[PDB]
Order: C-alpha cells, then sequence, then structure tokens
C-alpha cells in the first residue's frame, strides 16, 4: 500500500527554485525573483525581477490582476488581461524561448521590484499578490537560472 | 474490500490504483487460483475412486 | 521553433493534461506543476520513460520511452516555453550531446561520484533502496545525456544538483565515471552485480558449498 | 526513552545576523602584510590607491 491515498509520487512538489501558491481562483506557479547579486546582499535603489506564471482554475474570468505588490513598490511593465485558462507569463525566465523576435503587448506584463531593503538569496520573501478574486501571500525566494558559479577568489593559506 | 469502496460515491479509504490492483488480483485469484485448481483437486480427491 | 513548440503542444495535450493540467499547472494530487522544469527535465522523464507515469507509487519506474528523441524535444520544448528553466545539453549539429559529456577526468568524476552519486546508488552505479518503495535506479542504462540531466533535475526524492553544484565540466565528469563504471568490465572474473558482501556471500553459500557437501558426499558414505 | 531535548514549535526563529568574524588572536597572529617601505608618517603602508572623480 505504499501505491495507496498517500502516495510519495503523488504529494511530490515540483523540482524548481520558485514557490507555488494555489490561494484564490488563480494559481500561481513558479514564483521568484531573478535578482543577480555581486555581494552579501542586493543593495535597495536596484531592480530586481519578479517571474510567475498565473493560471486561471475556471473557465467561468480573473484576469485583472490589480496590484500584486508588497515592500519594494511592485511595478508591472507592460500590464495585461492575459489569463482566461492560459497562462500569464510576467516575464522570461532563464532559458524561456522567445518564439517571434517580435513581442505582442510589447514585455508580455513584466514585473520590477525596487528593494528598498537588503536582500540574499536562500531567503524567503513575503510578496502579496493581489487578485480581483482575491489576495496571497506567497513568501517568493529569489531564484538564479543558469548564471555559472562566479569565480571565488582562491585562497592562500596562513 | 472492493464492495465497502463502493457503498460510497467518493474514495472513502481505496485509492483508485489500490481498488484496481483489488478487483485485479481478486478475479485472478477466484478464477485461476480458486476454481481452476479446486476442480483439479476434486479430481484427485475422487476420479481415481470413481 | 512556432512548428516544434505546436507538436509539442499537441502531444502534451493529448498524453498528460490528465495530471499536469492544461496550461501547465500540475493536478493537486495527481502531478507537479512543470512551470520552470525546464527542457532538461523532460528530455530525463520521457527520454527516460518514466513521465508517461501511469500510476501514483512509492517511486514512478523507468520504462520503454513513450516518445522518440524529435517529439521528445517537441515536449520539452513546449514545457520550456510555458515555464522557462534548464535545457538539455546539445551539440554542434543540434541533437542531444552524447560524447561531449563525457568528461575527461575521471578520478575527479570518481571522487564526485563517491561523495554525491554513490551515497544512494552504488559504489558504481548500481541500485540502491530508499525510504519507502523508493529506490536509486541502475545507471548502467541511462546515457550520457540522461545522467546529466539526471543530475540538472533531481526527478524524486534525489537531489538537484545545480549547474553552481556541479559546474558543467563537474558533470560532464561524473558522467563519464558513470559510463566508465558501467560499461568496464569487471575483473577478477564475473562481477557478482556491483554489490560485494551480499552476491558473494551468496555466491560462497551456492556454489562452493553446494560443490564442498557435494564432493563430501562423493568421497563420504551414506549410514 | 527518549532524548531531553526535543521540539521547539514556540518562538518561530530570527534570520542568521550577516557573519562578522574577529580578528585572529595572538595565537594565529600570522596574517598577510599590508605592506613595507619605509613610511616617514603616521603609515601609510606600501599599497595607496586614489579614485579621480569628474
Ligand atoms: C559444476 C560442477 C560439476 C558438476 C558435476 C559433478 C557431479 C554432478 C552430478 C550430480 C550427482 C552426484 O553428485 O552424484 C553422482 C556421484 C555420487 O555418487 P556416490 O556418492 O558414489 O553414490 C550416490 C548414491 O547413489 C546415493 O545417492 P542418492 O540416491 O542419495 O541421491 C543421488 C543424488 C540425487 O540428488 C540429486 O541432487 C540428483 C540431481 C543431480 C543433478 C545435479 C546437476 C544439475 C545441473 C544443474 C546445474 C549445476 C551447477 O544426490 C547426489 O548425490 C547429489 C548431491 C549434490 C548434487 C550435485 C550437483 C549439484 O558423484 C559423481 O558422479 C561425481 C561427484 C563429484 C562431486 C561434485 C558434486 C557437486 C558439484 C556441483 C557444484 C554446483 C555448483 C558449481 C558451479
Ligand atoms: C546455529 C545452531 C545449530 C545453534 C544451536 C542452538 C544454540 C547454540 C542456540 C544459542 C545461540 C543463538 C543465540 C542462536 C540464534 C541466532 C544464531 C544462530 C546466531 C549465531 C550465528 C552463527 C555464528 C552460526 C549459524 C550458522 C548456521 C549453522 C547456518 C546453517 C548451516 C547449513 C547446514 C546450511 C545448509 C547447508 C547448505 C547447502 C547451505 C547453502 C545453501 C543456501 C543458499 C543456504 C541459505 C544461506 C545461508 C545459510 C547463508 O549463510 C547466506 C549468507 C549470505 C548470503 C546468502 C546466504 C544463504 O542463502
Ligand atoms: C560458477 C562459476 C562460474 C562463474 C561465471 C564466470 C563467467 C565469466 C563471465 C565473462 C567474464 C566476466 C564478465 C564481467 C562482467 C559481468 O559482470 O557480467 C555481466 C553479467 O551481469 C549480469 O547481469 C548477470 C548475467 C546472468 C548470468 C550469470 C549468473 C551467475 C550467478 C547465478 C552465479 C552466482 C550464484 C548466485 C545464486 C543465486 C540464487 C540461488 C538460491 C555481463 O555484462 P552486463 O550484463 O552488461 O553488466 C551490467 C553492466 O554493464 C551495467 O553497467 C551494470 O549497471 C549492471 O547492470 C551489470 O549487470
Ligand atoms: C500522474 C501521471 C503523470 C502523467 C501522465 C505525466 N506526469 Fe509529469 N509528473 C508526474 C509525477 C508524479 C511527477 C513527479 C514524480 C515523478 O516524476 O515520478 C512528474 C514530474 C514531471 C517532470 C519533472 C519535474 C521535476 O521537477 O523534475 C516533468 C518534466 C514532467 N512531469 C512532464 C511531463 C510530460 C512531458 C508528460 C507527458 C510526456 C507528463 N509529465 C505526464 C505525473 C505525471
Ligand atoms: C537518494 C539521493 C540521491 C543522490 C544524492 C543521487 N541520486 Fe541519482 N537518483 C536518486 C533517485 C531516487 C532516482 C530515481 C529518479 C526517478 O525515478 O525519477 C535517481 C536517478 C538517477 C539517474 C537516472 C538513471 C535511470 O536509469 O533513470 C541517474 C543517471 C542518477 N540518478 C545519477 C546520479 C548522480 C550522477 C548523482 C550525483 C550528482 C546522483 N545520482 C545522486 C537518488 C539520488
Ligand atoms: C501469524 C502467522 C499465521 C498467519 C495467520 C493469518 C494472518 C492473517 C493476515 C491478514 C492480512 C490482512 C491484509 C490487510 C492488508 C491491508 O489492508 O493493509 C494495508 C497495507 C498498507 O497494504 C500493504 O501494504 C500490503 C498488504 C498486502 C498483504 C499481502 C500478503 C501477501 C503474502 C504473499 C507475499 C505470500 C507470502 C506467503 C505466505 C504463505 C502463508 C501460508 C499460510
Ligand atoms: C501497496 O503496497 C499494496 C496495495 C494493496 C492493497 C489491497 C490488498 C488486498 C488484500 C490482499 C490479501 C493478501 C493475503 C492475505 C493473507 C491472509
Amino acid at each position: 500500500c505504499s501505491a495507496g491515498q498517500i502516495s510519495q509520487t503523488t504529494t511530490q512538489e515540483p523540482a524548481v527554485n520558485g514557490v507555488n501558491a494555489q490561494a484564490g481562483q488563480v494559481s500561481l506557479r513558479n514564483v521568484h525573483l531573478r535578482a543577480p547579486q555581486q555581494t552579501d546582499y542586493v543593495e535597495p535603489g536596484t531592480t530586481v525581477e519578479l517571474l510567475f506564471v498565473a493560471a486561471n482554475d475556471s473557465t467561468e474570468s480573473n484576469k485583472l490582476k490589480s496590484i500584486t505588490s508588497d515592500v519594494g513598490e511592485v511595478t508591472l511593465t507592460g500590464d495585461s488581461t492575459v489569463p482566461a485558462d492560459g497562462v500569464l507569463i510576467v516575464g522570461e525566465p532563464d532559458g524561456q524561448i522567445q518564439a517571434v523576435e517580435n513581442a505582442e503587448a510589447a514585455d508580455a506584463v513584466t514585473a520590477e521590484v525596487e528593494l528598498t531593503k537588503p536582500i540574499t538569496n536562500g531567503l524567503l520573501y513575503d510578496f502579496t499578490f493581489t487578485f480581483e478574486d482575491g489576495e496571497t501571500t506567497v513568501a517568493v525566494p529569489i531564484s538564479a537560472g543558469e548564471q555559472p558559479r562566479r569565480p571565488v577568489p582562491p585562497a592562500g593559506p596562513g | 474490500f472492493m464492495r465497502t469502496e463502493l457503498a460510497m460515491p467518493g474514495l472513502q479509504f481505496l485509492s483508485n490504483e489500490q481498488f484496481n490492483q483489488l478487483f485485479t488480483m481478486h478475479g485472478t485469484v477466484m478464477l485461476l487460483f480458486y476454481a481452476t485448481p479446486i476442480v483439479f483437486g476434486f479430481a484427485n480427491l475422487v476420479l481415481p475412486l470413481q | 521553433q512556432s512548428a516544434l513548440l505546436r507538436t509539442g503542444k499537441q502531444l502534451f495535450e493529448t498524453s498528460c493534461v490528465s495530471c499536469h493540467g492544461a496550461n501547465l499547472q500540475g493536478v493537486p494530487d495527481r502531478g507537479p506543476s512543470l512551470i520552470g522544469t525546464g527542457e532538461a527535465a523532460v528530455y530525463f522523464q520521457v527520454s527516460t520513460g518514466r513521465m508517461p507515469a501511469m500510476r501514483g507509487e512509492a517511486q514512478a519506474p523507468s520504462k520503454p520511452p513513450h516518445f522518440d528523441e524529435s517529439q521528445i524535444d517537441a515536449l520539452g520544448a513546449y514545457v520550456q516555453a510555458n515555464g522557462g528553466g534548464p535545457t538539455v545539453p546539445r551539440d554542434d549539429h543540434g541533437a542531444v550531446a552524447q560524447e561531449s559529456l563525457i568528461g575527461g577526468d575521471v578520478a575527479r568524476g570518481g571522487d564526485l561520484f563517491r561523495l554525491n552519486c554513490a551515497s544512494c546508488h552504488n559504489f558504481t552505479g548500481k541500485g540502491g533502496a530508499l525510504s519507502s518503495g523508493k529506490y536509486a535506479p541502475d545507471l548502467g542504462d541511462a546515457n550520457p545525456a540522461q545522467i546529466y540531466t539526471a543530475m540538472l533535475t533531481g526527478p524524486q526524492n534525489m537531489p538537484k544538483f545545480s549547474d553552481r553544484q556541479l559546474t558543467p565540466d563537474e558533470k560532464r565528469d561524473i558522467v563519464a565515471y558513470v559510463r566508465e563504471s558501467a560499461e568496464t568490465p569487471s575483473y577478477g572474473g564475473y562481477g557478482l552485480g556491483g554489490f560485494g558482501p551480499a552476491p558473494e556471500g551468496m555466491a560462497m553459500w551456492i556454489i562452493g558449498m553446494v560443490a564442498a557437501i557435494g564432493v563430501a558426499m562423493w568421497i563420504g558414505s551414506r549410514a | 526513552c527518549s532524548p531531553p531535548g526535543e521540539t521547539a514549535s514556540s518562538e518561530p526563529g530570527t534570520t542568521p545576523a550577516i557573519w562578522t568574524g574577529s580578528p585572529s588572536p595572538a595565537a594565529p597572529s600570522g596574517e598577510d602584510h599590508g605592506g613595507g617601505h619605509g613610511a616617514g608618517a603616521a603609515g601609510a603602508g606600501e599599497t595607496l590607491t586614489a579614485e579621480l572623480k569628474t
């Protein structure tokens, strides 16, 4: 009965850096922050982009995507009402393919945040995604898609 | 087990695959592992006498 | 590519929307969301053949691939476009790279494997048992691309070794070590699997003890 | 028996503060030199850069 109602395979979160929030009619998937940090923290005043895919669960729609702002002054450049039984892809997660060189509606609703607060990858940061149907807190992480290891200074024995 | 699950529209205690394994192994046990052997059980029992 | 994305979309539509709901959002308590898993994850799961999965068990097992390379790539591209994530390595021609993923260094690959992989798989990539109905599959079958993409994306109950944990150089090294251990003949005679103590003990108690006791019966006399 | 320590659901915790290690004491006093020279002043070492701002 390892394949009973409590099976390991069915209850498996995707092996992705982003977090998934199911609260509300719209479901949030692959929620994370692209924020290349060159030091201990990401200093306030630097724009870091917020990636997520919003899926409208019901076909009857919560396409509003009102504010989705938190501490950091979230800004939705190229805002649009994308969700209609379809993905709302705010940005371009590392590895995302631009299907065509031309972009419809300019940037596909790219979300950016001015930190106003130090952040370092490996932490949980709350972002209150507000939709017309409801609002949800996500505790967004920081994700680095494919940027290889930055060369650490070689150690001098002492 | 299958019948207790089937008395209710919901899945009270059997997962879909658990119930499927249940009817599979039940049919196989009761055809190929109870009946086709017990015919030969009765054979060995009485046919040499008969 | 547009046609590639269309083909991947249609195959996804007729194969897995039942558990990775249309729009790639995972169905609750049937399958995870694929947004962000990336093209590497699809290549790995669908090429191993685990991914058109047909049960919830302790672990989804590897099985003959239900798709071929071109439409494997179609599914991977569809998932990548929807979510965006890691990409499978490829060679100059454009196909999935196999020989290029065999790192030159193998002793370094050996150390990396033993510290990281052998934990659950084996000394030499054989299997290992996990908590409850889970296990680490044998690495003899996996091809270099499959090993690389398995390290890149933790399929299930496997740590996800990002490109930063194991630099592509280190992943090529580990792939080379896995292939070398898989295809290297066992010196000293028939390798009783890769597990030493258990196969050797069983081989003793069967071969050597049956031979010895049979010779004792032949030389000796029953009475 | 169970070990005495056990769980703590209360006091969820705080994010670890950025580590700032203390200088190595007289025992491991050996450290990289900052530069040697005559230094006929309050002290400048053998390394002193400057940035030109417009
Ligand atoms: C053992 C005994 C007669 C005790 C008498 C009463 C007594 C003193 C009790 C107090 C001691 C206690 C507390 C005992 C409980 C637990 C215990 C036995 C602990 C001691 C263990 C020990 C040091 C020795 C016991 C070993 C023993 C006598 C084994 C049986 C030997 C025989 C005659 C086996 C059959 C002959 C034969 C053809 C064997 C080969 C065929 C096969 C495959 C047999 C099964 C088999 C075996 C037997 C393996 O050992 C084995 C090891 C690793 C991998 C696989 C196998 C395996 O498949
Ligand atoms: C009695 C003395 C005679 C001993 C035999 C001597 C024969 C010498 C053989 C030839 C030279 C040495 C071969 C060394 C190369 C070699 O080892 O041989 C493998 C095969 O191995 C297998 O599969 C098993 C095949 C089945 C036949 C052998 C079975 C004999 C057993 C039964 C004897 C012990 C008794 C145990 C009793 C059991 C129960 C009784 C109550 C073959 O390759 P392969 O198949 O591909 O191995 C896979 C890697 O590739 C891949 O990565 C790796 O990941 C793996 O998948 C690996 O298997
Ligand atoms: C429930 C049946 C089921 C169906 C059918 C199915 N999946 Fe999934 N999928 C799962 C489960 C369960 C997992 C995670 C555990 C596993 O993979 O065994 C998963 C995980 C994945 C992963 C890897 C996730 C990760 O983080 O590594 C990918 C990629 C994927 N699925 C894509 C697909 C594709 C492509 C198809 C169609 C070829 C498909 N799935 C069909 C259930 C399913
Ligand atoms: C227990 C922790 C764990 C460790 C650590 C681990 N693995 Fe795995 N590995 C697994 C599990 C569990 C699977 C099964 C994945 C599945 O069934 O979807 C697996 C699958 C694989 C596969 C797929 C083989 C096949 O036939 O499907 C390969 C190749 C592999 N691992 C290699 C590695 C390498 C290389 C490392 C070192 C970077 C490693 N493993 C470290 C547990 C682990
Ligand atoms: C005390 C000893 C005497 C026993 C007395 C009566 C003993 C009476 C035993 C009632 C057993 C009731 C079953 C309840 C199962 C269940 O719902 O629990 C859920 C669990 C989580 O599900 C599972 O995980 C798998 C459970 C599957 C059990 C397969 C057993 C198959 C045995 C075969 C491998 C053959 C072995 C040979 C055995 C040969 C036996 C010959 C008699
Ligand atoms: C998961 O590990 C197994 C799922 C199977 C659940 C249904 C079991 C049906 C009962 C089988 C009877 C076994 C023999 C009973 C001996 C008395």
